[PDB]
RNA sequence: AAAUAUUAUGAACAAUUUAAAAAUUAAUCUGUUUAACUAAAAUGUUAUAUAUAAUAAUCU
RNA sequence: UCGUCUACUUAUUACGUUGGGUUCGUUGUAAAGCAGAUUUGUUU
């Protein structure tokens, strides 16, 4: 199995997985992403680690995950 | 079968945690940026219950990592930072001799017992108080708490699903008696209950119970406290028990105030112990050696003088097979009634035991001032 | 046979056995090392109080604690003032924040330890636990377990 | 009210003074 | 031989470079390797009579 | 009696009598918090790989004939901070890569 | 004396494992009472029946006993098995049989 | 006693030999039944005191 | 800013920090006294008990 | 968290005798657990 696991959707929620602990808790699922995060399954070196990150084709850092977009460059017809 | 765990202390569960790369770093994205730690662990966990989570995050093993060069242990309602790492256990990493809390490994039931209809009546006859949170039973004289080597026995355990009136999950016992003790038993509903009442079984210094007893000859004191130490070695087929005045490393100390309610002359009294320690058959052995009068009907600790001549006009002391004359008959418990007095249970006496109350002239149903509500 | 001499202040450092106590992940549950209290106070428990300027008729008993946050500012679902009065003097008693109600008790504040912060704290207002009066709690984690919704599981 | 929960809280001297009568 | 382990660093693991001294080892006998530390000249200098 | 001992007369910190070449000073904050060198600006943030730092190719080529990739702490945090020109104190235990 | 004590009260109150040996048990003064005592009968709105097949036909109709007695040496119903069906089974010796029944058909 | 039976064993293997002291009076009642129910190879002196006042 | 006199009033952990405890289970500390008379003068503690609520009926 | 455990087995027969060999388990917890104490009436 691979070292590093991508953002994956979030599964379903059930009825008591969805209903949150508190009812002033309500509130704090307003905004929330419909995936998760991206994760290293272990403790490797840094160039084990370029190297995952070269063949998942996903990055480890968040700073370079927001500065790197995946945009197309031509512009729409 | 958690035969692997070994006890650690700080030191070496930190440094198991160091050394040990069992772990997953899930990196705080924008998108989970500024979540609470119990949120994001709720949303990437589902197979994890919100207790197991929260006994993980407050006892340390999931921890976060601000690329300072140290761990960062937080609450449950800490947010989380920008491009940090947050450090959870995989389930290979309670492989090792590091026990697990109660939550993270996953019990299997297995077999689900059978409760025939006069079982079931009798269990819902023996129940005293019922609450929210406590349910108190009179367990009777003869009926072992626990299974004992024999696995035919029947016992408390085996009959506990029969008080799950409306849960989903059968009660807890919060102490265990003797299989000759009779009285008042504590049964917890809620896995919560159970937490908070245990802090009330362990070694206290105000004492919150009562023991009835009939011991065989009246003491020299009408009051007074008893401090014994006992040591426990494995025997042949029991438990040698050493008593001693003086503490030793391998002993525990039992700690109980007795009051000699009534008496006859010489011959017999009526004897209420409140102790402050749980020791095994803690009020037999204070009574039959400390106060030199043992109880009527305790074979193990002075057999041939707990049938005494006396009362032959009662019981006959050939049989040799009397009830115990022990009966725990009040508790206090942290819960309030209306009227605002912490609520105490009380047993009625066996019959043994009012028999002989009645045939020596004694009130057999009086409250125990001593133990206040 | 040889002997050296190293003060127990060097050690209490490593007071704290665990990642709770060391770090305060969570519920100090009476085990607690180090404590901060006001500079000056010889009785050291901290005191959450209530302010007294009228009688009975005009101002209740509650509202003596309207400077504070929090529940104490609506009036409670119970009153035990009228009729026998309770063992314990509970006047006052809210309404059931998940495991917590905030109670008010009667006469001079009653020193308890509060099991969230771990300090002994003497107050008339105790939030109680699952009804279990063992485990109580100042006013002023009763308010902060409300305001982030820990109220169902601390 | 200017309490907070930090402050401590002292007893004022109840205001005695004969005060104007409120008007519509 | 040095008994390396893998320094453990968070998220991170690596193995111990070769020590970087003027003096390449050239030798291997068999034995543990050690420094005995002394208070002073004479007592190193008798030590190492001894 | 009230307290039979003695109270020792270092009034800064313990072992005020001592020179520095015996005595280790103390990092706790609330002793650093006077220090003329602890109480200012302590760098803490690391950099993971040699490659998020700026090397030049020869650097990269000195590092693998050291055979070294992952750098340590120490390194994560005082390289950026001496590249950057500033009077930088590398402070850090025995056997860290500190001389790197 | 206890362990005799236990035992009698795991054959009064039917525990696992517990075969009826004793004519005197409560369960079995009641079926000798159903069969004999016509008011006793009258009373419990209760009756005795016997035959495994014959019980088979009646839990096919859709009525099943409370309590079956079962001679030791013989299977337990399928039906009685099922779970639609709350009927207690035990275990009670050929004697035991004998005197809740003369001719005992096993159930 | 028969609950230390095997601590007693353990200590006799223990011993080069063994020393019983009775009372020639109640001989079996007082000596140890673990003694009599296994059997050891550490040769025992026992002494029967009393015996002035025990059967010829 | 000089020339002179004195200086022992005494804190342990944790978090953060080449920027801010902002983690409220966190305080970041030197208190406190200080007022010519006559006038003038701008300052604050009230409670709202029903709208994801409350009061009610039919029927499956 | 006051559980229980002076009898089994290799043989011998008779309606007890004689030779050998010798624990199980409920629940909680992974510390919020583990020794000992938990006392105070200038009634002098
Ligand atoms: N990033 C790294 N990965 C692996 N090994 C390293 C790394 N950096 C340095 N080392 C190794 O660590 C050893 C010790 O380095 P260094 O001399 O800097 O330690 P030091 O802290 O100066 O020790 P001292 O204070 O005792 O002089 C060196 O021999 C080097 O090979
Ligand atoms: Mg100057
Ligand atoms: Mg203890
Ligand atoms: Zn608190």
């Amino acid at each position: 199995p691979p070292i590093i696991k991508p953002p994956l959707p979030v599964k379903v929620g059930t009825l008591a997985s969805t209903r949150p602990r508190s009812p002033m808790l309500a509130d704090e699922a307003e905004g929330r992403p419909t995936r998760l995060a991206p994760s290293v399954f272990g403790r490797h070196d840094a160039p084990a680690l370029q190297r995952a990150q070269q063949e998942c084709n996903q990055l480890i850092s968040a700073s370079a995950l927001a500065r790197i977009p995946n945009t197309s460059p031509r512009a729409p017809e | 079968s958690h035969a692997r765990y070994r006890p650690l202390s700080l030191r070496a569960r930190q440094t198991l945690s160091e050394k040990s790369d069992d772990l997953q770093y899930h990196v705080v994205t924008q998108e989970w940026f500024g979540e609470r730690v119990d949120s994001f662990l709720t949303c990437h966990y589902p197979q994890w219950d919100y207790e197991t989570i929260k006994r993980l995050v407050q006892q340390g093993h999931i921890y976060r990592y601000r690329k300072n060069g140290k761990k960062k242990f937080t609450r449950l309602t800490d947010r989380l930072e920008f491009d940090e790492l947050l450090v959870v256990p995989t389930r290979a990493f309670w492989e090792k001799q590091l026990a697990p809390p109660s939550g993270v490994l996953e019990e299997t039931d297995g077999p689900k017992f059978k409760l025939s209809a006069t079982a079931r009546e009798m269990a819902h006859n023996m129940v005293l108080f019922k609450n929210e949170h406590v349910i108190v039973i009179n367990k009777p004289h003869g009926l072992p708490m626990m299974p004992t080597d024999d696995p035919q026995e029947m016992s408390i355990a085996a009959m506990l699903p029969a008080w799950k009136f409306t849960n989903v999950a059968k009660p807890v016992v919060c102490h265990n008696l003797d299989r000759e003790t009779s009285g008042c038993v504590v049964l917890a509903r809620t896995r919560n209950a159970h937490r908070m009442l245990g802090r009330m079984f362990v070694k206290r210094v105000v004492p919150n119970s009562v023991y009835w007893s009939f011991c065989v000859g009246k003491p020299t004191v009408n009051y007074g406290r008893v401090r014994m130490h006992f040591d426990i070695t494995r025997g042949n087929k029991g438990d040698i028990i050493v008593a001693r005045p003086s503490p030793t490393k391998t002993s525990k100390v039992a700690i109980a105030e007795f009051v000699v309610n009534a008496s006859a002359l010489e011959f017999g009294s009526f004897i209420s112990f409140y102790p402050l320690t749980t020791r095994r058959h803690q009020e037999r052995i204070m009574a039959a050696h400390a106060l030199r009068c043992p109880v009527l009907g305790d074979a193990k600790y002075g057999g041939d003088a707990a049938f005494p001549s006396s009362l032959s006009l009662f019981w006959d002391p050939e049989n040799k097979g009397l009830p115990l004359h022990l009966h725990h008959r009040k508790i206090q418990l942290p819960y309030k009634n209306t009227a605002g007095e912490f609520i105490c249970v009380t047993a009625p006496l066996p019959t043994q035991m009012e028999k002989t109350f009645k045939k020596l002239g004694w009130p057999c149903e009086v409250d125990d001032p001593l133990i206040p509500g | 046979n040889i002997k050296g001499g190293v003060g127990s202040f060097l050690m209490r450092r490593a007071a704290p056995k665990s990642i709770r106590q060391k770090y305060q992940t969570g519920p100090q549950f009476y085990k607690r090392k180090f404590f901060q209290f006001q500079k000056g106070h010889h009785r050291l428990h901290r005191r959450i109080s209530g302010v007294q300027t009228g009688s009975p008729t005009h101002q209740r008993e509650y509202e003596r604690f309207h400077h504070l946050p929090g529940d104490v500012r609506t009036r409670p679902q119970f009153d035990f003032t009228f009729g026998e009065t309770r063992a314990d003097r509970v006047m006052f008693a809210w309404r059931k924040r998940g495991d917590l109600q905030l109670y008010q008790m009667s006469g001079r504040g009653e020193t308890f330890v509060c099991y969230r912060c771990g300090y002994p704290v003497r107050s008339q207002l105790v939030a109680v636990k699952a009804d279990n009066w063992d485990y109580r709690m100042c006013y002023r984690c009763y308010t902060n377990t409300v305001h982030r919704g820990m109220e169902n599981d601390t | 009210g200017f309490g907070g929960f930090g402050m401590s809280v002292y007893t004022p001297k109840k205001d005695r003074r004969f005060r104007v009568q409120p008007l519509p | 031989l040095e008994g390396v382990r893998p320094v453990h660093w968070e998220h991170l693991t690596t193995v111990a470079a070769p020590f970087t001294c003027h003096v390449p080892r050239t030798v291997f006998a068999d034995g543990k390797r050690c420094i005995i530390f002394t208070r002073g000249i004479d007592c190193a200098t008798a030590v190492y009579h001894r | 009696k009230a307290y039979g001992g003695t109270f020792s007369r270092s009034v800064g910190e313990r072992s005020n009598h001592l020179v520095s070449d015996v005595v280790l000073q103390s990092l706790s904050p609330s002793s650093t918090h006077n220090s003329p060198l602890l109480s200012k600006n302590i760098k803490t943030k690391t950099v993971t790989s040699f490659e998020d730092m700026p090397l030049y190719p020869e650097l990269r080529s000195a590092l693998r004939q050291l055979r070294i990739t992952t750098p340590s702490p120490i390194q994560q945090s005082a390289v950026e901070v001496i590249m950057q020109r500033k009077d930088t104190v590398v402070a850090a235990p025995h056997g860290e890569g500190k001389t790197l | 004396a206890q362990r005799a004590l236990l035992m009698q009260l795991q054959q009064n109150v039917i525990w696992e494992g517990t075969v009826i040996s004793d004519e005197r048990h409560h369960l079995i003064q009641h079926f000798v009472k159903l069969r004999q005592n016509p008011k006793y009968r009258s009373s419990k709105q209760m009756m005795v029946v016997g035959g495994r097949h014959l019980l088979h036909e009646l839990h096919k109709r859709g009525y099943t006993p409370r309590h079956l007695l079962v001679r030791e040496g013989q299977q337990k119903p399928k039906w009685a098995t099922n779970t639609g069906v709350k009927t207690e089974i035990i275990r009670v010796d050929r004697h035991v049989a004998d005197v809740c029944s003369p001719g005992n058909d096993g159930f | 006693m028969q609950l230390a039976s095997r601590t007693l064993a353990e200590k006799v293997k223990d011993a080069d030999f063994v020393l019983e002291i009775r009372d020639a009076r109640l001989p079996f009642t007082t000596g140890n039944p673990n003694l009599q129910k296994i059997i050891i190879d550490r040769p025992r002196l026992i002494v029967f005191n009393k015996a002035e006042m025990s059967n010829e």
